[PDB]
């Protein structure tokens, strides 16, 4: 038993927009929906429920604001007129005692600014060495960033994301490693920022 | 109207192997219709205890789940770097007529032995400086405490307001935390100056740690 939310895209301000959450490995005839999300660095936020039977009932703030309704096998949360108050990540869960089944969520951001991908630059290293890759200047979230696509995960770090005062985001992701495998290994970054339909592998070296 | 949910304190700390204490109060009686959630970062939320004092399948006992009404606890015992997370607790007393709403969340910081952080700094690339801008970042690894000092110096002046940190969360083996601080000036203001400094201060650091270069060197 599983759902995942999609449909979380940048909007302009009044514009509906409808998410979608699909449901696998149990019935919506047997088990009632909700609805939560979460604002960047904000708690939880119920926002309404389907049940079984088709009755929807709605936190006081959402009512008229939002619409849940459903298929036979998948959940839709429709955002009337979304304000900036709507961006955050949404996510459905399976209610039965609390909610016990989550998806991963999808981010919503509303806003009137375009679409931008990173660039990507490298933090190229100086008996453990630093090195990194530098994500600057993108728009909407979210970025993803693996190493050596996904083989180096051991003392990754990979930074939140900062909101620069020119409305773009930023963030670093680095790594330790031993100082002599500089020679000898080669590390790559691979940056993905899918609202650009921006994927960057960039191999960080010492400068010569 | 919609239960409310006060959720205390917004954060609690212990040591690891020891034990914190996160409390809900509700606004009238849910009698044992209460969830508790765990959310580690860029996670969902994952269900701990329903019916108050139940535990979810797979969650280990260490979780304990108490209360009844409307005063409701979550104690977590033998605490491990991995616990840092924020927890919720929830109603779902009636929701058709009352809602499900969440408590604010409680933040909990699992604490340890000092950690002095591994400093390094890291010059802007040529290909960024085709852009007409310089970052120049300096990355402190793996610390605890979080309190931690960064100074900026270029050409032994000090710097701010051009600067912007950030930080993980507590690492789920170690429970440190590892920050950037990442200088922004324009590319010709950078070829302007020769010596860029970063200097920290951390209470694992018997004095402090300054890491530089020259540009162009």
């Amino acid at each position: 038993q599983s759902v995942e939310e999609s449909g979380g895209r940048l909007v302009t301000p009044g514009t509906p927009l409808t998410l979608t959450c699909t449901v696998s490995g149990f019935s919506l005839s047997d088990y009632a929906m909700s609805w939560v999300r979460q604002a960047p660095g904000k708690g939880l936020e119920w926002i309404g429920i389907i049940y079984a039977s088709g009755s929807t009932y709605y936190a006081s703030w959402a009512k008229g604001r939002f619409t849940i309704s459903k298929t036979s096998t998948t959940v839709d949360l429709k955002i009337t007129s979304p304000t900036t108050e709507d961006t955050a990540t949404y996510f459905c869960a399976r209610y039965y005692a609390g909610s016990d089944i989550w998806g991963p969520g999808t981010l919503v951001t509303v806003s009137s600014a375009s679409t931008k991908g990173p660039s990507v630059f490298p933090l190229a290293p100086s008996g453990t060495a630093a090195l990194g890759c530098l994500v600057k200047d993108y728009f909407p979230e979210p970025v993803t960033v693996s190493w050596n696509s996904g083989a180096l995960t051991s003392g990754v770090h990979t930074f939140p994301a900062v909101l620069q005062s020119s409305g773009l985001y930023s963030l670093s992701s680095v790594v330790t490693v031993p100082s002599s495998s500089l020679g000898t290994q080669t590390y790559i970054c691979n940056v993905n920022h899918k609202p650009s339909n921006t994927k960057v592998d960039k191999k960080v070296e010492p400068k010569s | 109207a919609d239960v409310v949910m006060t959720q205390t304190p917004s954060s609690v700390s212990a040591a690891v192997g020891g034990t914190v204490t996160i409390n809900c109060q509700a606004s009238q009686s849910i009698s044992a219709y209460l969830a508790w959630y765990q959310q580690k970062p860029g996670q969902p939320p994952k269900l701990l205890i329903y019916d108050a004092s139940d535990l979810a399948s797979g969650v280990s006992s260490r979780f304990k789940g108490s209360g009844s009404g409307t005063q409701f606890t979550l104690t977590i015992s033998d605490l491990e770097c991995a616990d840092a997370a924020t927890y919720y607790c929830q109603t779902y007393y009636a929701i058709i007529t009352y809602g499900a709403a969440f408590g604010g969340g409680t933040e909990v910081v699992v604490k340890r032995t000092v950690a002095a952080p591994s400093v390094f700094i890291f010059p802007p690339s040529d290909e960024q400086l085709k852009s007409g801008t310089a970052s120049v970042v300096c990355l402190l690894n793996n610390f605890y405490p979080r309190e931690a000092k960064v100074q900026w110096k270029v050409d032994n002046a000090l710097q701010s307001g051009n600067s912007q940190e950030s930080v993980t969360e507590q690492d789920s083996k170690d429970c440190t935390y590892s920050l950037s601080s990442t200088l922004t000036l324009s590319k010709a203001d950078y070829e302007k100056h020769k010596v860029y400094a970063c200097e920290v201060t951390h209470q694992g650091l018997s004095s402090p740690v300054t890491k530089s270069f020259n540009r162009g060197e």
